[PDB]
This record gives structure tokens, C-alpha cells and sequence, in this order.
């Protein structure tokens, strides 16, 4: 009893690739196959799922309207059609025998990696904003940081004020530039790798998610906020 | 197995004497683990004493227990009429409980 | 703190018997509990003994092959079963707390009288 | 049927009080008399009992070996005497009859307030520490606010490292001179009522808890801390 | 340059205790020498100073009229003695060299931990009123809870109406019995650890704290209040 | 049903210590009564029991000779003489009441800590070696690290030799100073708070553990070891 | 130049032994001399110093007030009395030269053990938990292990919790019975040399150390301890 | 039953030695007694024998002559007394009970470590 | 002068495994009068297996000696971690008792 998996590969983003699973030892037309996958480093994951001719094709709400689930019983062949193929496929894909209770996935196919990448990566230069979290009163000091792993060239680096449902709004930029409008108790500073938003005394309306934003080069990235509640 | 010997097998008193019971085992009694109980006609067992000279809670002074090792003793003190009854010493120090014969106080 | 006693009567050589022991008043599931008799006009005797899980169960030597004790914790009840009953098994049987150097038999049942006779 | 109640007022720490309660409309010698107490803005709370001839009488864990409860039947007189008054004994106190099974506590006295303090103020220089928490990387830099109520005269304001068991480590001292040991890492500043120190480049030895001190006057203060985690 | 201390330990309220701190390494008959204490997961906490004969000797607040600080330059020692001690008391205590400009507390004691408990525990029934604040209009339906951390016996569970500047009054007593005199509209239920205070109809009247109360045992514990707003 | 303890505190080495804790709610002169200790962020340790008077009292291997255990049952008081004491006793000490088979140790005092110590507020200087361990061959370098939580005055940091079941051979002194009969394969550098020992080929008889040690102050500390295997 | 080193053994606890150590090759009457130990499988520790006369002679905490050193420099000899010994002085003793600049610890005696020991050559029941740490949600299940060395007589097993800076609370006893007031989700079971502590669905305040303990002989054990987050 | 050693340590060759073992537990008297050593990193190695008064005590070849097993049953007390020591003798000591056909070296001491260095 | 012979002088195996230790003497032990010690380091030895085959009391059931004669046998069917130390055979058959060379087990 047996599962011969071909198939995958590495291919870009929105992209297709067709799996196959051979299978022998057992009447595969009457058995229902299973696709499953498993993320790197992450849990499996039920995909899809084939069975008699006269039952319904069932998908997971992630694939379903990209993915198709099919099988050729004069072949004794599964196959999983994947278009729009997003990074977010990135897995392991394995075909299985459904047994249910006889046995649940007791026949899985060895895997084979399916991996959609565009050629990362890379060279962008990671921001990393600390603390996560400040938890401050009005009228005391908030410091925020901004580190990066590459140096800045010209300083080309902005920070942004967010309240929720609206858009951000542009507080510094050229690291020490304090945009039109912005009251003068924000102020940045900083060089290189180390760069620094400073609320001087808070007031009540400054109580938001904060970004900085390196626009250095082609690759434009953002650290991932400090929330000042 | 450890045999407890009661004497005297029957006490005839008059009420405010004192009763003197001796309970003898065959072998020492480890950690002193005896314990004497009263029973009057048809009612279960009563603890008095316990750890050889333990007083239960609500038993009266006037019960007293001692001794260690072979030879242990009961006293009351002045006898009332509702202590005329029959009276058990017990050892728990093996795995293989045993009581005395009893000593009828009359 | 009182234990409720159940069972009993007249029974045939060779019959059979359940004593119960409702107990109430205190950690019933983690107590040493013992059954004792006493034949007419005889002195008290250690019958059986059952405590925690993982702890042996104990019988004299009389009753060992015949008399069964056990526990149901959950209803706070001690039982004795008592097989293969003759005439010596006549007696009154009590079930007692038994609380070792804290008060030996501190806790006694009222007592059940079991009459082995044809 | 009621409980007059007497005494208390304002005393100073290691005093001493007696506070009395007079029934009237009850048998009082057959009663069990309590003292309940509740602290300022706080909930009630039990104090002591006491009962029949043959009294078994009882505290709370905080007052034993401080109050004594006591009553004179013949005057129809309930008593607490207090001795070794502090900060933390300073309630309203109420004498109750308990009921028990027939009533819990159905008679109250109107309460008497028991104030224990050495003067009114707490007139001392307040020092804010910002934030209380930070959660940082090593490498990263901490910057710890210390704002003041007043003016801090001479800049004399002090920081010190706490480890976790350990005593508190000197770090800087007259606002911003180094003690003697400290790396280069550790710098404070500011002057009047805003000093900062600031670890410029967080080493795994650096988590701890750091407290600002003023000694510009006769009344030491301390930060309540910042943690750096 | 050291400070050795001996001393502290766990005493019992009301008890007396005396530090010890020997100096070594510097005069110490010229020095300004402090006392600080921290209780546990608290801050930093000034004592007590001395200082040079013709100098004054300052006392915190809380511990004037208890505390006693000394010194013996003879043999370098310095004392501090504690009477009439409290849970408030319970600390690591601290002795310190006090350099002022030169360097604030620069030298410090390891310190002594001081407990001040008659008990140790704990064991009491717990009782929790939820929610803490209900805002609720006239003619609502207030329901409290009261849970018990074990079984309250008997039900023998109160509950208390207090108004500001009032003593408590009796609602319900046995968990289900209305106080002589108690509107209809309040109604007390449950058993074991759950109970219940059912306030019908909200009066304007019935606007204000409710406290639940167990006394099934010798140690009397009240819930921390429900406030009706 | 409770244990009050008191006593302890911070002691001399050498010194002498009574520790005591007093039972009410039982019968205190039946049951058996052990003291219990734990060393800061260790485990629990048995120290000494008692019994009735028909009994012996049994100590630790860690406490035999020096502690004595005792009790006066007309105070329902149990006792620790501590004599002797040293740096290893320093832990939080426990009276506890043991039941055996009817409940081990079902009853505990609060506890009171035990520190002997006859040092200052500063720590000793702290010597890591890393890496614990390296396994290397015949021929290869290997490159063991010292590092001290204080400068090390005048390079005063030496590095030994051991072999298993052999004392302690010098081979660096001064940081970097050959011992007499030393391989000039083995050569120490660094300053301050960074200390290398290099073997530059490592032959079979170099397989030992290496230890660092300064020797800077009164106070001699040695690392912890790195093993060559 | 040569350290004769002689004496050690095995020694009762409470006992006295007296360590020798015989130089030549050097001027003994200058030299200063300094004891280390070092416990079966441990590192390196100062014990004791002695030098001209002059000077101080200087003591680890570890052994201050029990031990001696002393020298008889007309028969170039370094002694050591060591009293009222205790097993965590059980250790290999060496004498050594101490050069500071000019060789540190350069001469070694060849080191003498000393063992402090009352028991035979059984050893003591070994309680081994597992594992050593639990990260674990509220309401999800803890599965704590007890492995005995030898089997625990009679089931004669117990359990504790206990909270950071609380005395440990009996949660079972005789391995499967749980004390009064314990809520149900805790059970005991196992036998012999296998036991498990199951909590069935955590609740927030079940988050401490559990430490498993056997009494079924006269030298009671505990295991290590598990800590469950 | 328990063997409590003691002795052992650092001597000098030529120097002399008196290892302990005090047996608790059982009947001392009766029992047949062995010193066995254990040279570091090597095997085991039986020393010498004593039984009852009358019976022969016995030596290994390397120690007969320097050696002398005894006895104290009033103190229920073993000895070895070890002369003329060389740094051959340099072993781990232990004594133990021997119990033959019912149990061999069934109860050993914990060993004390005798070193002979100059 | 019997001597005793054991191999292999080292077994590296792995925790499940079966170690199987050999025993062999120069002359027949009389009565199979020998015995099995297991050492671990720093600790004294302790009995495992005597009289040939008897497996001490508290010993687990893992351990079990064979043979007769002058070959003989100790196996552990299913070694666990705590069973990684050196194995010593004994023989007491005569007035001077000797020992095998010993078995690591690692």
C-alpha cells in the first residue's frame, strides 16, 4: 500500500504548478484522497478532499476558488491543480487515504515541497521599533526608537502618528524635520542606525500607534509601531 | 501477635470508690498506641483514652490512663453510677489490631 | 461527625450479608475505616480494615476468603460483604473511624447485629 | 434596642486609645459583641468578638498582641482598648451585636472616626518615574523619566540600580556625575524638575529596577521605580 | 569602605527589635548615617537620619514616635530601635552612608529583612462581590453576586446597605431572610459559594454600597462592596 | 489550627540563633514536629524532628552537631538552637507539624529567613567562564573566555590547570604571564573585564578543566570552569 | 619547592579534624599561606588566609568562626583546625602558596578530602521530577511526574504547592489523597517509584512550584521542584 | 542496618592508619565482616575477613604482615588497622557484611578514601 | 586462586538496549556462589545479583543472572539511563574472595 507523490517546486507569485499522487496496493477508485499541507516550521493543515462519484469535492475557505481537487481512477492518480499561488502556500503538500474510521489518514504520500517566491530576500534594511508598548500619563515624557540594520543614507527617515480608523499622519521626516502643523512637543533626532521620536509632555490627543519609515532606497520599509496608550 | 490481658475480670464497687484496671500485653506496645473504651448494655463503645493517657474530648477527669510498654492502667477516680459499665483496652501499634478481654465494673 | 449504619438480621448457614456505613461530618474519602464485632456476651474484635488508594486492605483472619470491605467515596458509604456465614459470624458488627495516634476508634456506628442460625 | 458609641479621634503613631459602647434595649450579657472597622474610602472589615462568662475571645491577626476586647455587664459596657497605633489603623470603627443565625450583625453603633498620624503633610517633593515598565533587547537604549513636584535645588538627584535581592547600586548622583565603577554605558541629565537617565546600550546585566532619589532637603524622597525587563 | 548589618527577623504585632550596623573603611564618627527600608514589591522608603553632635535627627512620618535612631562612634556602630512594629513595618531595612554632593547614598548595608505577622495565613474565606460598580436608572433591577472561595455552612451569609457617612444596615441574613422592615423588592438567594442581593426595583434611595458577609466560622470576612450609582 | 513562628534575621558567621514557633488548635504534645529550610531559589531540605519523650530527635547530616531541637509542650512551643551558624544555613526556615499517614506535613508556620553574612552592601567579584565545554582534537586551537562583573585591578587574574584527581597546576598569572615550565602553546591576554586563555595546539595532556581567578582584593573568587574535552 | 600536605577523612557530623601542610623550598615564615576546597564536582573555593605578623588572618563565610588557620613557622608548617563540621564541608582541601604579582596561587599541596557523613553506604530515597518546567494556559492540563530511587514504602508520598514568598500548602498525601479544602481538579495516583500529580484544567491560581515528598523512613527527601507557568 | 564509617586521609609513606565501621541493625556479633578497597580507577580487591571468636581472620597477600582486622562486639565495631603503608595502599576502603548464600557483600559501607603521598 | 575473567571491558549501547555482561572463571565457583555489583561513580557498590541467579530485594526485574559452572551471565533487558555504570562479578565460594575487572556499561 502505497502513495507516489511528483510535483512542485519553486515558482513565483501568482503562478500555478500541478501535484500528482500514484497510488498501488489498494482499489484507490473506491477511497477517498485527502490533499494536507504544512507551512515551515508550522502544523498541518487540511486542504482538500476527493471521493465516489456522486459526492461533493470539498475545499479549505483559503483555497477554495484557487485551488482543484481532482483524480483519474483509470490512472490509480490524485491531482491538486494550484493557481494564484501566494507565499502564503508555502508548505509541504502531502496526498493521504481518508480511512476514517478505519484507520483516518492511515496512507499519507512522503511530501513534497511546494515553495512561491519572487526572489526574497534580502537586502532591505529591517526597522525595529522599542518599546512595543508605553504606558504613560498626561503631561510625562514618551521616548520612542527606531533602529535599523543598515545605515540610513541622508537620514531619509519619517515617523507617523496613527489613531484607529484613520490614516497616518506625517509627524517627522528627514529624521529631525517636524512637519507643518505638528505641535513643537514632537521632535525627532538621530542618525545612521539610531534614530529617536520624542513627545515632550504628553497631552491627551497623542495617545496612538507611532511608525517610522526608512525611504532610503528602492525598497521602502516600516518598522512595526509602538503603541503610546 | 500482641495479647492484652484486662484484670480483674470483674470489679464490684460502690459509687465515689475508686476503680484500678490493669490492662497487661504480651509484648511493648510501640509509641504507647493503647487506648481504653466503655460500654454500658446494648450501646456501641465510648472512647476514654487513647495514646495511653489521652483524654478524649468530653470524657471527665475523673478517667485517667498511664503506663508504657507492658503495662498500662486505667483509673477512676470516683466512681458514679453512670460509670458502672464494661471497660476495653485496645492496642493499634502492629497491623493486626487486638483488644482485652474487657473488666466488668459492677 | 457521625457514621450512619445500615444491614444486618437473621440470616442461614451458608447465606450471605451487606453492612453499610453512611458517614457525614468529616474527610470520609481519606479516612481509615474499620469494622469491628462483638458475639453475644463476648469482648469487641478487629474484623477489616480499608484506607486510601494505594494502601492495603487488611481482614482477620477468621473472615479472610469470606468477608469483603470496600468503599464507595463518592457516597461516602464503607461496605462489608459478608459470604459464607456461620454460626461464629453471629455478632454485632460496627463500623469505626479509625484515627491512629489522633484518637484510635474515636468514631463508632451504632452497631448492626448479624444472626447466623437455621 | 441600640449601641451608643464613644471615643476615638485623632492620636499620633505609637499611641494609645480606648473606644467604648453602651447597649441599652437587649439583654446585653447574653449577647456576642463585635468591633467591625473600615478604613477611609475602603470595606469593612472584622476586628475582634467576645461572649459569655466563659470568654473565648478573638482578633484579628493584625491587632493581636495590640487590642484588647473586653465588657463590663454590669454597666452594660462594650470595650476596645488600642495600643500601638499606626497609619494603618486609622478607620471608622463600629460596635455591632451579633445575632448570628438570627440576624448576623442586626445592631450597629453610628461609628466613631480612629485617625493615627504624626502631622498633616506629606508636604514632600514627589517624584514621578516614567514608564513603570520596559520591555527592551539588549543593545537597545533605555531612557528612564524622573519628573519632580518642585524644583530640585542643587540638582541633587540621585539613581540607583536594584538587582533582584540584592541592595541598591549607586549610578549617578548630583543629576548627572557617574559614581565611581559605572560604565560609560550609564548617563543622567536634566535640572529643576525634569532629569532623565539614560543606558545607552542595554547589556543582559542592565535588567533591573532603577529609582530616582532627591536629597535636596530635609525630607527624602524616593522614585516608585522603573523596571527594565 | 563597607557597612555590616545584623539583626531583624519575624516578630509578632506590637513586638520590639533593634538594628545593628558596624562601619568600616571611612570615619565614621563625622558621617551623616540613614535608614532606608523597602517592604516587598514596593519602592524605595527614607527612615531615619543622624548626623553630627549639634545636628538634628529626622524621623519619617510613620515611624515618629516608634523608631529610634542612634549611633556610638566608640565602636562605629549605628542602631536603629523598633518598637510597637506592624504589618506596615515589614521590610528589608537598609543602613546607608549619606554623602550628599559627594555621592547621595554611596555606600549601603546588604540590609535585614524585618516580618511583623501574628500568623501566617491565608486560610480565611474569601469572599468576591461582582461587579465592583453598577450604573443602573430608577426602576432597574440590581443583581449582586457573592462567591466564596469554600463553602459558606449553613448559609449563614449577610448582606449590608451602607450610605455615605452611615453605619451598614442589615438587608438580609441566612442567605434568604429579609431584615425586619426591608422593602419587598430586595430578595437574597443562593447557597454554597454562589449567592445572590436582588434588587427588584431601583428607588432612588437604594443607590449605594452593598456588602456581602459569611459568618460560618470564627474568622468573619466581608466581600469588598458593590457600589450602586 | 496554626503555627506561629518567630525569630531569625541576619547573623555572623559563627553566630547563634533561637528560633521558635508556638501551636494552637491541637494537641500539640502528641504530635511530631520537624523543622523544614530552603536555601534562596532552591528546593526544600529536611533539618530536624521531634517526638514524644519516648523518641529520638533526628537531624540532618547538613545541621548534626550544631542545631538543637526542642520543645515545652506546657507552651505548645517548639524551638531551634542554631549554633555555629555559616554562609550554607542561610535559607528560610519552616516549623511544621508532620501527620504521616493522616496528612505529612499539614500544617506550616509563615517561615523567617536566615541569612549568615559578614559582608558589606557590595558583591564580590564575579568570574564567568565560557564556554562550558568545548570538545575539540589533537592540534586544534582552543579559545576559553573569563569575563568579571568588576575591573580587575592590576590585571591580578590568573588561569589553572586541573586534571581529574589532581590538584589545580598554574599556568597564566597576571593575565599574561608564562608560568615557570608552562608550554609556550598557552598565553593569556586581556584586561580590566575581558581575559582570554588561548592553547594555541592542543595536545592529548591539555584534555582538563581550566579555571580563572583574580586576586585583586581581599576577596578571592575563582571561575566557574571550562572543561576541554 | 615543595607543599606536603596530610590528614582529612571521614568525619561525623559535629566532629573536629585537623589539617597539616609541610613547606620547603622556600622562605614558610614570609609566605602567605591561604586553604582551598572544592566539593565533589564543583569549582574552586577560598577557605582561609594567614601571613606576617602584622596581618590579618581572613576567613570565608562559608567556615568564619569554626575554623582555624594557624602556622608554626620554626617548623615550616600551615595548619588548619576545622570544628563542629557539617556534610557542606565535605570537600578535597588544598594548602597553597599565594605569590599576588609574582604567581598568584604557585605552589599547590597535593589536596586531602574531607567528607562529613553520618550515614551508611545505602543512599537516601532520591526524588526526581519531571519536567522541570510547565508552560501552560489556564484551563488546560498539568501532568507533573515523581520517580522515586528506591520504592516509597506504604505510598507514604505527598505533594506541595507553593507561591513565590509563601510557605509551601499539602495539596496530597499517601499519593493519592487530597487534603481538606483542596478543590477536586487536583489528584494524586501511582505507586512504588512512579507518581503523577494531575491538575485537570488550570485555573490562574494554580501557577506555582509543586514539590513532591516521600516519609516513609527516618530521612525524609523532597524532589527538586516543578514549575508550571 | 546500616554500616557508619570512619577514618582515612592523607599519610605519609611508612605511616600508619586505623579505619571504623560501626554496624547498627542487626546482630553485629553474628555477622561475618570484610574490608574491601578500591584503588582509584581500578576494580575491587578484598582485603581481609574476620567471623567468630575461634574462627580464622583472614588477609590478602599484599597486606598480610601490615594489616590487622578486628572486632568489638561490646561497641558493635569493626577496625582495620593499616601499618607500614605504601602508595600501593592508596584505594577507597570500604567495610561490608557478608552474608554468603544469603545475600554475599549485601550491606557496605560508604568507603573512606586513604591516600599514601610524599 | 580463582580468577574471574569479565568481557567485554566496555559496552557503549544506547537507553532500550540489551546489555549482556559474561563472567568466566578460571575454576568452577562451588555451590555458584557469585555475585553481581553495580558502581556508579563516587558511590559504593551495590548488590544486584547473588547465589548465580537471585535478584536482591528492591532490584528491578531488569536485571537477571544465569549460568553455572564457569560461565556466567548478567543481562539487563532494557537498559534505562540510571543503568549506565561499571558491573563487578564476585565470587565467595572459598576463603579468598575475588573480583572481575569490572564492565562498563556507558
Amino acid at each position: 500500500v502505497q502513495l507516489v507523490e511528483s510535483g512542485g517546486g519553486l515558482v513565483q507569485p501568482g503562478g500555478s504548478l500541478r501535484l500528482s499522487c500514484a497510488a498501488s496496493g489498494f482499489t484507490f477508485r473506491n477511497s477517498a484522497m485527502h490533499w494536507v499541507r504544512q507551512a515551515p516550521g508550522k502544523g498541518l493543515e487540511w486542504v482538500s478532499s476527493i471521493w465516489y462519484s456522486g459526492s461533493n469535492t470539498y475545499y479549505a475557505d483559503s483555497v477554495k476558488g484557487r485551488f482543484t481537487i481532482s483524480r483519474d481512477n483509470s490512472k490509480n492518480t490524485l491531482y491538486l491543480q494550484m493557481n494564484s499561488l501566494t507565499a502564503e502556500d508555502t508548505a509541504v503538500y502531502y496526498c493521504a487515504r481518508f480511512a476514517g474510521g478505519w484507520g483516518a489518514y492511515d496512507v499519507w504520500g512522503q511530501g513534497t515541497l511546494v515553495t512561491v517566491s519572487s526572489g526574497g530576500g534580502g537586502s532591505d534594511i529591517v526597522l525595529t521599533q522599542s518599546p512595543a508598548t508605553l504606558s504613560l500619563s498626561p503631561g510625562e515624557r514618551a521616548t520612542l526608537s527606531c533602529r535599523a540594520s543598515q545605515s540610513v543614507s541622508s537620514n531619509y527617515l519619517a515617523w507617523y502618528q496613527q489613531k484607529p480608523g484613520q490614516a497616518p499622519r506625517l509627524l517627522i521626516y528627514d529624521s529631525s524635520s517636524r512637519a507643518t502643523g505638528v505641535p513643537a512637543r514632537f521632535s525627532g533626532s538621530g542618525s545612521g542606525t539610531d534614530f529617536t521620536l520624542t513627545i515632550s509632555s504628553l497631552e491627551p490627543e497623542d495617545f496612538a500607534v507611532y511608525y517610522c519609515h526608512q525611504y532610503s532606497d528602492i525598497s521602502p520599509t516600516f518598522g512595526q509601531g509602538t503603541k503610546v496608550e | 501477635d500482641i495479647v492484652l490481658t484486662q484484670s480483674p475480670a470483674t470489679l464490684s464497687l460502690s459509687p465515689g470508690e475508686r476503680a484500678t484496671l490493669s490492662c497487661r500485653a504480651s509484648q511493648s506496645v510501640s509509641s504507647n498506641y493503647l487506648a481504653w473504651y466503655q460500654q454500658k448494655p446494648g450501646q456501641a463503645p465510648r472512647l476514654l483514652i487513647y495514646d495511653s493517657s489521652s483524654r478524649a474530648t468530653g470524657v471527665p477527669a475523673r478517667f485517667s490512663g498511664s503506663g508504657s510498654g507492658t503495662d498500662f492502667t486505667l483509673t477512676i477516680s470516683s466512681l458514679e453510677p453512670e460509670d458502672f459499665a464494661v471497660y476495653y483496652c485496645h492496642q493499634y501499634s502492629d497491623i493486626s489490631p487486638t483488644f482485652g478481654q474487657g473488666t466488668k465494673v459492677e | 461527625v457521625q457514621l450512619v449504619e445500615s444491614g444486618g438480621g437473621l440470616v442461614q448457614p451458608g447465606g450471605s450479608l451487606r453492612l453499610s456505613c453512611a458517614a457525614s461530618g468529616f474527610t470520609f474519602r481519606n479516612s481509615a475505616m474499620h469494622w469491628v464485632r462483638q458475639a453475644p456476651g463476648k469482648g469487641l474484635e478487629w474484623v477489616s480494615s480499608i484506607w486510601y488508594s494505594g494502601s492495603n486492605t487488611y481482614y482477620a483472619d477468621s473472615v479472610k476468603g469470606r468477608f469483603t470491605i470496600s468503599r464507595d467515596n463518592s457516597k461516602n458509604t464503607l461496605y462489608l460483604q459478608m459470604n459464607s456465614l456461620t454460626a461464629e459470624d453471629t455478632a454485632v458488627y460496627y463500623c469505626a473511624r479509625f484515627a491512629g495516634g489522633w484518637g484510635a476508634y474515636d468514631v463508632w456506628g451504632q452497631g448492626t447485629l448479624v444472626t447466623v442460625s437455621s
